[PDB]
RNA sequence: AAAAUGAAGACAUUUUAACGAGUAAGGAAACGAAAUGGCGUAAGGACAACAAAAGUAGUAAAGAUUUAAAGUAAUUUAGAU
RNA sequence: AUAAACAUACUUUGAAUCGGCCAAGUCUGGUAAGCAGGACUGGCGAUGCGGGAUGAACCGAACGUCGAGAUAAAGUGCCAAA
RNA sequence: CGAGAAUAGAAACUCUUGAAGAAGUAAAUUAUCUACCCGUCUUGAAACACGGACCAAGGAGUCUAACAUGGAUGCGAAUGAGAAUAGCAGGAAAGCUAUAACAUGAAGAGAAAACGAAAAACUAUGAGAGUGUAGAAAUACAUUUAGCAAUAGUAUCUUUCAA
């Protein structure tokens, strides 16, 4: 009757000892190499970045026409709504375009966490529904190999290669308000402002608004 | 306000290239267009006769029918709200080979290369080959070491201003 | 009293409501203006292949 | 469809409604009976 | 047992204008000239019934007494709701005399009825 | 059903559906086909082109009594007696009775061939006959009268 | 507020028996609770074509069902519409199920030897629906059709309403 | 919008989700899971104490002046004079 | 690469409208205009709200009825919340 | 130390006010905040633009004739035959019956004489229906069968100088 409860969650339990380990062996050899290379007198080139988390700023009036559209194919259609997008040369040529609409940098694991686990949501047969079980994580993500949530903040992280599937399924997170700027959001925020890319000063930002 | 001549506002579009009047070349009458092939209009101002209309001229259409002494050009023509199919009869002189299709063609070959020997491992029962890796736009560079044997620095500053007079 | 001739303004906006409809897939196969002479050869087949096409028709 | 409608002249006047024909069915039938009655070959 | 009745605005939506001249009724009609000042909710006069102003669907036409109405001409009137003296309650209508008055109201005693006209034409 | 029009719906509008910028003054563009080669020639052109002209010739008193020629097609011949009598001689041939499918008497003087008939033998009596329907009679084994 | 590209109206899809045929808004009923519980697409299909304005519903003619199942001897053609007769071919022996059928046309099949069944008998003998032929008759025949368009123009014309001084 | 249930319950059913500004203009009536929902005036055909006296009315009609209740609103109901 | 099933393609019938005006890291005639005439885009028209004391267009931001919170433009001597 | 798992465990409370009027609602006045004249032409009116002193009653997309699209209905190669007109019971401006001229349609083109349609069709995609395997729940996969509607192109046929 239920007993496959009781199987499903050992499951659960494997894949987070295993997802956990590529987490902690990848920060691991990049800590370790970087080490090795102050020793011998050499330099080290850390690697680019592979995620970047967008949040629109500003409102829907007075959007130019093409820039509107790249909004919608980055699903920013409403302010204070945050998304992964996928690091490469196009979408950083995308939202460039698209910069004093948008501020985006690059997130750190804790934060991917606290998105997903409070302001996450899944489109199961047209409806947002906000996430509340494994059951459901495993019915709408089953044949993406995704059966628990923490398969889900896996692959949103190290952007697996059921990257795309994951990440259209997940609606945009809505979030909170919070100080953007310290002079206004009409100017980049190397000059102080609101916009433009924050690297791993978006993690600041994200903090007060989730 | 212009006018509503035929060729109106063509001072500089139909203009021959600079040190490149008179006769065509030979391989223009000796291009051997086949249905289906993608060629590139381009008005030739030196031929009067069957002039292809200056909106057309740069536009890419497929080649439709082949007639003896004309090229069957079918192009898309934009109207107010609406696209619409334009099918010219142009000659050989006023198109040139398109070769927008000059990348996917060499991709194909390359399957097929591939594809070739999958049919040769498979019947000997060797494991067969992976077919190419799809193109991926400018992917984020991995991390990489630098050696501190060839290395050498430039510092970096704001330079002081030097007038220009 | 006098006005104004003409304006593009918002006459591209409008356009983009419904979008620029494009061709149908049918539009791109008509064959009407071919070569006279390759037109002459796809009858002269067609009309063969179907009279063989209905003459086993008729047999079974 | 172009239309052909003759109302340009007076037409008001030219009309002709049918309301007594309910009677007239009936004031024929009452002749009819009371010829018949009269000599029968009259209405033969 | 009975649940909050919650109102969303307990007051009247009077008709723009109406304060001033007397030919304009206090009756809401909602004004369509261009100018109006309410119209186009102007700050300070934006007062007009949208459907967001809806009362809860539960106690909906449900009168503080917690019951909802039902209204009567007779005594075999009294019957159609004999079975939910729990939900709803009698008001004996406005032509019935003061004669069939007291045999409605005797005879909602007997089925046990809230009547809200029990003092009604009273002698 | 006047409570079912459009008035009983735009009461309370001043314009009443037809606009304010343009009113709804009497007449927009003359009375019936004015206008028909100055300014309406665009819907003259759009959806009757050959309504201004003149084309064949006049007859001065046409009498179309003598144009009436009704035609049945071959295939439904055998629907004028039935299917009842169609069945009934399905197996007649030569030398034996055949019904008459007196067309004349239905109203239908041209007898047309399309379509097939049953392969019975059968006598068709017409005013007058197609080339190609005498030859789909005939050649499934009947005959082709004339009348009148 | 929300930036979306065109706001929620109402799916031009209908999803009930129109009118107040109390007969049809029982088939309707019928079929639509067998096509939800048994699942089966045949069952969704006639579901949706009982739904179906009358000009969308349009007439099966027994020559049609007759050249339609020459090659399927043991089948009950399913065509949800009128169903007429064709007095000009003859009628073999063929089980149908329409909504209704014409005077002459139920009088021919049953007298060839076929069946005429109802869309109920239908449900109850086949609801999934395993021995049926789905037929829809020919929608483009209507004459208003010829008018649709301009008829000025180049390619395909209308047909020009008839009217005053008509050539 | 999608699922669930569905011969009569009732509030135009139950659950989930997204959405709701707007002049000109459009959304006729009926359509059980309803292809927008309703209020008001007058007239006509029916229904209105179902055990053979069957809607209200000289134990005070319609109307008028107010007071309270229901409905977001058009408006309805009731008390008193 | 990214977005797309209340997606996509439409068909029939029909209403209103074709007096427009403003902004500009733009242009033409003009000495110049709150002048006349244009190209790309956003708005006012059709539009309220918070701010510029007041303002059709500027900045924020577009609205079912509400309660609690972090906000945007912009401010924190008093009128005036800081 | 200890997750899973096996076995045992624990939640029914207190005070104040109200038929001497609790909670809620309504009316009048005060107090802080807020509030330019309605209808209309207009890019723009609160405008130094026009009508409006107040109240009551009346007051403006209606009727017939012709065509067309669509929603509901009957019948369907027929439909209508409440075309005049003729009968019936009942006394009737209502109801019923009239194998019936004719209207639209079943055949189309041609100015007109003169004519008047199958190769018992072809091709492509296409709606369904079974079977087995599996996730093992919905559902996904593999395979046999079917070709409706629609769109495009085809052969063939009637009429036209021309399709």
């Amino acid at each position: 009757c239920k007993a496959r409860c009781q199987a499903f969650r050992k499951e659960v339990i494997l894949r987070t000892i295993k997802n956990h380990k590529d987490i902690e062996a990848a920060k691991k050899a990049v800590y370790t190499a970087k080490k090795n290379a102050e020793i011998n007198g050499d330099l080290y080139a850390e690697a680019d970045p592979k995620l970047i988390v967008a949040i629109r700023i500003r409102g829907i009036n007075g959007v130019s026409p093409k820039i509107k559209k790249i909004l919608k194919l980055l699903r920013l259609r409403q302010i204070n709504n945050a998304v992964f997008i996928k690091a490469n040369a196009s979408t950083i040529k995308m939202l460039r375009l698209v910069d004093p609409y948008v501020t985006y940098g690059y997130p750190t694991l804790e934060t991917v966490q606290k998105l997903i686990y409070k302001r996450g949501a899944l489109k199961i047969n047209g409806n947002r529904m906000p996430i509340t079980s494994n059951c459901m994580i495993k019915k709408a993500l089953g044949d993406k190999d995704v059966v628990c949530v923490d398969d889900l903040v896996h692959e949103i992280y190290t952007v697996g290669k059921h990257f795309k599937e994951v990440n259209n399924k997940l609606a945009p997170f809505k979030l909170n308000g919070a100080k953007i700027a310290e002079k206004n959001k009409k100017i980049h925020f190397i000059l102080g402002g609101g916009f433009g890319n924050r690297e791993l000063l978006i993690n600041k930002l994200l903090a007060n608004m989730i | 306000p212009l006018s509503n001549g035929r060729n109106r506002r063509t001072r500089k579009l139909f203009k021959r290239p600079f040190r490149g009047h008179g006769l065509s070349n030979t391989s223009t009458i000796l291009h051997t267009y086949k249905v289906g092939d993608y060629v590139t209009i381009l008005c030739n101002s030196s031929i009067q006769h069957g002039l292809p209309y200056k909106a057309f001229h740069g536009k890419t259409g497929r080649v439709w029918n082949v007639n003896p002494h004309a090229i069957g050009v079918m192009v898309n023509k934009k109207v107010n709200n609406r696209i619409v199919v334009k099918r010219l009869h142009i000659s050989p002189e006023h198109i040139k080979p398109s070769g927008c299709q000059k990348d996917f063609l060499e991709r194909k070959a390359a399957v097929a290369a591939i594809r070739k020997q999958n049919i040769q491992l498979k019947k000997e029962g060797k494991p067969l080959l992976p077919l190419p890796a799809k193109r991926l736009p400018k992917q984020p560079r991995p991390a990489e070491l630098i050696k501190g044997a060839d290395i050498k620095f430039t510092t970096v500053a704001p330079l002081k201003f030097e007038e220009l007079y | 009293s006098k006005d104004k001739n003409r304006s593009s303004h918002n006459q591209s906006h409008k356009a983009h409501r419904n979008g620029f409809y494009k061709p149908k897939k049918s539009a791109y196969m008509s064959t009407k203006g071919m070569n006279v002479q390759v037109l002459k050869n796809t009858k002269a087949q067609r009309k063969f292949a179907l009279a063989k096409k209905l003459e086993a028709k008729k047999a079974a | 469809a172009v239309s052909n409608i003759h109302f340009c002249k007076d037409w008001r006047s030219k009309v002709h409604t049918w309301f007594k024909q309910p009677f007239r069915k009936i004031r024929r039938h009452q002749t009819r009976v009371e010829k018949a009655k009269a000599v029968f070959p009259a209405t033969i | 047992i009975k649940p909050k009745i919650v109102k969303k605005y307990t007051g009247h939506f009077k008709r723009f204008d109406s304060n001033r001249f007397l030919r304009v009724k206090a009756s809401w009609r909602v004004p369509r000239g261009i100018d109006n000042r309410l119209r186009r909710k102007f700050k300070g006069t934006n007062l007009l019934p949208k459907i967001g102003y809806g009362s809860a669907k539960a106690t909906r036409n449900m009168l503080p007494c917690g019951l909802y109405k039902f209204p009567v001409r007779n005594t075999t009137d009294l019957e159609m709701i004999m079975m939910q003296n729990r939900k709803y309650a009698a008001e004996i209508s406005h032509a019935v005399s003061a004669k069939k008055r007291q045999e409605i109201i005797q005879r909602a005693k007997i089925l046990n009825i809230r009547v809200l006209n029990a003092d009604a034409r009273i002698k | 059903a006047t409570r079912f029009r459009q008035t009983r719906r735009r009461r309370g509008h001043v314009s009443m559906g037809y606009g304010r910028i343009g009113k709804h003054r009497k007449q927009r563009g003359g009375r019936g086909n004015a206008g028909g080669q100055h300014h309406r020639k665009t819907w003259f052109t759009t959806f009757h082109p050959d309504y201004f002209g003149k084309h064949g010739m006049r007859v001065f008193h046409l009498k179309a009594n003598k144009y009436y020629c009704p035609s049945i097609n071959v295939d439904s011949l055998w629907s004028l007696v039935g299917k009842d009598v169609q069945a009934q001689y399905k197996n007649a041939k030569v030398g034996e009775e055949v019904p008459v499918i007196d067309c004349v008497k239905h109203g239908y003087f041209k007898v047309l061939g399309k379509g097939f008939l049953p392969k019975q033998p059968v006598i068709v009596r017409a005013r007058y006959f197609s080339e190609k329907a005498q030859q789909k009679i005939k050649a499934v084994g009947g005959a082709c009268e004339l009348t009148a | 507020a929300i930036d979306l590209d065109r706001h929620h109206v109402r799916k031009h899809v209908s999803k009930t028996a129109r009118g107040n045929n109390a007969y049809m808004k029982l088939l309707v009923r019928l079929y639509g609770f067998l096509a939800r519980r048994t699942q089966s697409k045949f069952a969704k299909t006639i579901l949706h074509r009982l739904c179906l304005s009358r000009v969308n519903r349009p007439i099966v003619s027994t020559s049609k069902l007759a050249c339609l199942m020459k090659k399927h001897p043991e089948e009950t053609a399913v065509c949800v519409n009128t169903v007429t007769y064709d007095s000009r071919y003859p009628v073999p022996k063929m089980n149908v199920c329409a909504l209704k059928f014409t005077k002459t046309a139920e009088a021919a099949i049953t007298k060839a030897g076929g069946k005429c069944l109802r869309f109920d008998e239908l449900a109850l003998k086949a609801p999934t629906g395993r021995k049926t032929v789905l037929i829809r008759g020919k929608r483009n025949v209507r004459e208003a059709l010829k008018h649709f368009g301009k008829v000025c123009a180049k390619k395909n014309p209308a047909k020009q309403y008839k009217g005053k001084q008509t050539k």
